């Protein structure tokens, strides 16, 4: 009931559909990750290390592709964007996770970092998006608090009345002071986290120095946990 | 050639099962379809379980009047080969698709980052067609064999014969060891793996882990409570035969209990819609919306 | 920086505004003028619309 | 875009040949390609057709089992297999490029051609009754048997110009659309069965033979040809 | 002094507000009360365009009213034959985060851009059979959020660097940079005569710009928060804006004020796309609550809803002959309506 040229047009459309299916088969097999942080946060070095170990003037986004255990990850970080965030963040409400790198060896911009983390956590579009926060530059913090020049208690008064939780695990063997302080910062971020978690999304703390080569495995494990949780919600197992 | 009292328990238990299991399975099928429309493959297996339950429920009245008329089947030779086939094969269809649901869940929990191709709508419908075809084909044996079983005690014996024939006993050994235990073994292994994968979940609170445990235990205990008497009786009744076929010895008194264990099997048709479309909070929301769209 | 804002504000200040009755009547007049050629207000019979 | 084709020569009757069409300069895999032939001194004639993706193949009623058309996209060539050659197969074979979507111009490129020499129904017939005719206006005509206007609104009529020494070029596709590169002088019109092509002001480069073609239904029949001198 | 400049700015602003207050002698409702309500309009999904893997942010109708370009965050532009739902072209993008697309009026080009801060231009009609990148326009600092072809050689891009620009496609360099916003410019609508255009930003203000003289001509306010979509009334002397404060609003360039506001108490999601019909009697707005509402622009009653989409409607476009309306959403589907 339709002319021969229309037969060939329909065949062209069918080949295009087949190509689209071949593209979906790989679109479902890759996980999208959004990287966030500040200028002093060593997220650029993290990107460099991830690119090196695994797998142009004002370009506004840098897509880094890496894989581990035969699972493909695409990690995106905004390069040339402004300070405002409330609009181009609506574009990432279906990524697997958000990586938030924070530099905890400042004591000064740290309150701004907590404000940024709180703004991210409570965002009306980033619900159900778990956050993998990387407390970056831990050895710098260790050395800088061994020096003792800067008192943490004056920047944060509540640190004086604080003690190390029983769940600590300092592996190398270090001063209890550094462990207490770093867990204090982690606990500040975790208080912001658990304030309104409501089980819909989660926060996965980590102690990361950008030289560490275990960052990719940490992202992989957290992503696997997030996928397991959404599957348990999806296959109605919970 | 011995008869007993099987005319009040099965006859009314089927009434309860029909009256509660038509609507629950209709709702389960609707929820299955809505799961399918969302590109989720669990709805396919849910449909294939619910359709089996629906066929069983709609072919039950032949047997409610088979038992209420005191084992009298006045509904002819041709009908017994079809309705009896449905009534004697829906349990196997249902257990096979329950095993499929459990295996689907296991791959989606223990291995959430792999086996992407095996968890799609097209793969689910292909597996569904394969399961339907293979189960009907392997249950086909009591189709060609014309039953034509009457006896001198005012019976009619639609699809049932006391004593068993040569082929019925060897059919029953398959009907137990391949239609009940093997799908049950797979189901139990899959849910034990699913519960094994949850203790490593940082995200879920310990309350949710126990809440999952209760469902993963009920889903495999209801299978026992609904099927085990029937199949243990079938196995015992067949094993008596092959050691001494000519003696109507064991079939004398365990007849009434055998029919009761046959009727009691029909509860895994109101149990499935509950455990698979009403205990879940999200699926119940879709069911409510469906009931709110009319 | 402020001087530029003031200059732009001046350039925006001295323009000729017409009464909102005129603009309202113009929009209403445009809507009523091109009404028979609007398939969404007045649906075309289902033999000329190419999504039949 | 260029389509160089080769593989023809003197052939004993009953033998076999394989033609090739080597394509360079365009996306070969997205074009559906035809073979068109013309006898030493007669009009063009359609031979075969293979589609993009190789899923639709058509043949002429005169080569239905003797011939075989096939393509190799990664190697970017087009093949035509010929078996049991008769004396009515003496012709020059043309490689034609054709893509089909909304607004496309099929048959828009023609290869230079290869020569093959063999030693000693219910399909639309289109007739160009005139066989012969600077700065004036000419109105080459054409006629068909079945109406070419489809229910789409399209009128699948094509116009080709064959200059005295080379291969045909598309001038008008679907009765009204001037192809890319054709001057604004050429224009076409018609009604469904009778058609015409208008040259508003001739030139020394507009001399040749004008051929028509229908794409309404296979086979694609052409028409005898109108000569301008 | 700085105080002197600030006082001058306040004085001029008060003068502008006073002039606007004086000019508003009657509400559009007061005069539009005469107009008969359009009535409920039922529009049905005539076609459903499957094939996009991920969510859709953009679509643009062709001037021939039949072809259709759609942009999805999977990294594809698909050109549809809307009548037959065939796929004409499938254009893979170099950056997957596309969030605008345009279709050249002549039909030889389409444009796209996104978080890459580039407006790539694609050549649809090549001698070769494929669709190839014609040019990549660079120079914005923030993301590109809308692009609109003026002709085959000039395109206007709005960005999240508080800047809209005018480009010469042949010579990649910018020709005019339009500055004056203080937030991300989100949408952009060329006037019918292509001599002016409006752009709404993240500072709740919209501006009518002058393409040739390069300077902002008016500035409009009234919105409570950032503006997501903007479009010219077919007249060319008005434009409608949809914002995250859950309101649509109809400004007029000649009166330099606000005419009517399209809002409901039960609607609390933000408008994501706004487009008109041919007559301008129907204002079609795509919201975040998965449904596009249809507003009678003259009297601001809800005249229609097109709740076929599951996830939020990101784009919405009405064809040039008014025959159809297309809606793209975050559920990977395009729906053509009549």
């Amino acid at each position: 009931t339709l002319s021969a040229e229309d037969k060939a047009a329909v065949e062209r459309s069918k080949m295009i559909e087949k190509q689209l299916q071949k593209d979906k088969q790989v679109y479902r097999a890759t996980h999208r990750l959004l990287l966030l942080g500040a200028d002093n946060s060593g997220k650029s070095t993290i990107v460099k290390q991830m690119r090196i170990y695994h797998v142009v003037k004002t370009s506004g986004i840098f897509e880094t592709k890496f894989q581990v255990d035969k699972v493909n990850f695409h990690m995106f970080d905004v390069g040339a964007q402004r300070d405002e965030r409330r609009k181009w963040i609506q574009c990432f409400n279906d990524v697997t996770a958000i990586i938030f790198v924070v530099d905890s060896s400042d004591y000064n911009r740290l309150q701004e970092a907590l404000n940024d983390f709180k703004s991210i956590w409570n965002n009306r579009w980033l619900r159900t998006i778990s956050v993998i926060l990387f407390l970056n530059k831990q050895d710098l913090l260790a050395e800088k608090v061994l020096a003792g020049k800067s008192k943490i208690e004056d920047y944060f008064p509540e640190f004086a009345r604080y003690t190390t939780p029983e769940d600590a695990t300092p592996e190398p063997g270090e001063d209890p002071r550094v462990t207490r302080a770093k867990y204090f910062i982690r606990d500040e971020f975790l208080r912001i986290s658990t304030a309104s978690g409501d089980g819909r999304h989660y926060c996965y703390p980590h102690f990361t120095c950008s030289v560490d080569t275990e960052n990719a495995r940490r992202i992989f494990n957290d992503c696997r946990d997030i996928i397991q949780r959404m599957h348990l919600r999806q296959y109605e197992l919970l | 050639v011995d008869s007993r009292v099987d005319h009040l328990f099965p006859p009314s238990l089927y009434i309860f099962v029909i009256g509660v299991g038509l609507p629950t399975n209709c709702l389960a099928l609707w929820a299955a379809y809505r799961q399918v429309r969302q590109h989720n493959e669990l709805g396919v297996y849910l449909m294939n379980l619910s359709i089996a339950d629906l066929l069983y429920i709609c072919t039950l009245p032949l047997w409610v009047d088979y038992f209420l008329h005191h084992d009298n089947w006045i509904h002819g030779p041709g009908s017994c080969k079809l309705f009896g086939f449905i009534f004697y094969s829906n349990i196997y269809i249902s257990i096979a698709f329950l095993c499929c649901i459990s295996v689907d869940r296991y791959l989606a929990v223990a291995h959430p980052l792999r086996f992407a191709r095996l968890r799609r709508v097209k793969t689910a419908v292909a597996v569904s067609s394969v399961v339907w075809a293979t189960e009907l084909g392997a249950n086909s044996a009591p189709l060609f064999h014309d039953e034509l079983f009457r006896d001198r005690y005012n019976h009619t014996f639609c699809f049932e014969k006391f004593p068993m024939e040569r082929w019925v006993a060897w059919m029953n050994l398959y009907r137990v060891f391949v239609g009940f235990l093997f799908p049950w073994a797979l189901m139990l292994l899959c849910y034990r793996g699913i519960l094994r994968a949850v203790q490593s979940s940082v995200s879920t609170e310990r309350q949710e882990k126990v809440k999952i445990k209760r469902l993963a235990l009920s889903l495999i205990a209801i299978v026992l409570v609904c099927f085990a008497p029937y199949h243990a009786l079938l196995l015992s009744r067949s094993a008596v035969y092959l050691g001494r076929p000519w003696d109507c010895g064991f079939e004398e008194r365990v007849f009434s209990a055998y029919h009761s264990s046959l009727a009691f099997t029909s509860l895994n048709c109101v149990a499935d819609p509950i455990l698979y479309c009403l205990v879940n909070e999200g699926a119940r929301s879709d069911v409510a919306k469906a009931l709110h769209n009319l | 920086q402020a001087r530029k804002l003031v200059e732009q504000l001046k350039m925006e200040a001295n323009i000729d505004r017409i009464k909102v009755s005129k603009a309202a009547a113009d929009l209403m007049a445009y809507c009523e003028a091109h009404a028979k050629e609007d398939p969404l207000l007045t649906p075309v019979p289902a033999s000329e619309n190419p999504f039949r | 875009v260029q389509l160089v084709e080769s593989g023809g020569g003197l052939v004993q009757p009953g033998g076999s040949r394989k033609l090739s069409c080597s394509a360079s300069g365009f996306a070969f895999s997205s074009f559906g390609m035809h073979w068109v032939r013309q006898a030493p001194e007669k009009g063009l004639e359609w031979v075969a057709y293979i589609s993009s993706g190789s899923g639709t193949i058509y043949y002429a009623d005169t080569v239905k089992g003797r011939f075989t058309i096939s393509r190799d996209d990664p190697k970017n060539t087009l093949f035509l297999q010929m078996t049991s050659l008769r004396s009515e197969d003496t012709a020059m074979y043309y490689c034609v490029r054709s893509i089909y979507y909304y607004g496309s111009s099929p048959f828009d490129f023609w290869g230079q051609g290869t020569t093959l020499t063999v030693s000693a129904s219910a399909d639309i017939v289109m007739t160009q009754a005139t066989s012969s005719v600077p700065g004036e206006s000419v109105s080459i005509s054409c006629r068909s048997s079945k109406s070419l206007l489809h229910s789409n609104g399209n009128t699948y009529l094509y116009w080709f110009l064959q200059r005295p020494g080379q291969s045909p070029q598309l001038l008008i596709y679907r009765m009204s659309n001037l192809a890319s590169g054709v001057p604004d002088r050429f224009s076409g019109s018609g009604s469904g069965t009778a058609f015409t092509l208008t040259i508003s002001r001739l030139e020394a480069e507009d001399v040749g033979v004008y051929y028509c073609m229908q794409h309404l239904e296979y086979p694609l029949t052409f028409g005898a040809g109108t000569k301008l001198e | 002094e700085l105080d002197q400049l600030r006082q001058e700015a306040e004085q001029l602003k008060n003068q502008i507000r006073d002039a606007r207050k004086a000019c508003a002698d009657a509400t559009l409702s007061q005069i539009t009360n005469n107009i008969d309500p359009v009535g409920r309009i039922q529009m049905r999904t005539r076609r459903t365009l499957r094939g996009h893997l991920a969510k859709i942010y953009a679509m643009h109708w062709g001037t021939d009213s039949r072809l259709l370009v759609s942009a999805s965050q999977d990294g594809k532009l698909i050109i549809w034959d809307s009548y037959t739902t065939n796929k004409v072209h499938a254009i893979p993008l170099r950056s997957s985060w596309v969030m605008t697309c345009a279709y050249a009026p002549s039909g030889n080009y389409v444009a796209c851009g996104g978080l890459d801060n580039i407006c790539s231009i694609y050549n649809l009609k090549t001698r070769e059979g494929n669709v190839r990148v014609s040019r990549e326009l660079a120079g914005h600092t923030g993301y590109l959020s809308c692009c609109r072809f003026l002709d085959d050689n000039q395109i206007v891009t709005s960005s999240g660097d508080t800047t809209c620009a005018l480009w010469d496609i042949e010579t990649g360099q910018q020709t005019t940079t339009f500055t004056g916003h203080t937030g991300d410019v989100m949408s952009l609508s060329l006037a019918p005569d292509t001599r002016l255009f409006v752009s709404g930003a993240c500072d709740a203000s919209a501006k009518l710009w002058d393409v040739r003289e390069g300077m902002c001509r008016q500035t409009f306010t009234g919105h409570e928060s950032d503006i997501n979509a903007i479009c010219f009334f077919p007249n060319g002397n008005a434009f409608a804006t949809g914002s995250d404060d859950a309101t649509c609003r109809l400004f007029d360039l000649r009166a330099d004020q606000e005419l009517m506001t399209y809002s409901h108490d039960n609607i609390i999601c933000g408008i994501t796309s706004v487009s008109f019909s041919k007559s301008g009697r129907l204002l079609l707005a795509g919201y975040d609550d998965f449904n596009c509402n249809v507003w009678d622009a003259l009297k601001a009653d809800r005249a229609g809803v097109l709740a076929g989409h599951d996830n939020r409607v990101s784009c919405l476009g009405v064809t040039d002959d008014g025959m159809a309306v297309a809606t793209g959403s975050w559920d990977s589907f395009l729906k053509i309506w009549n």
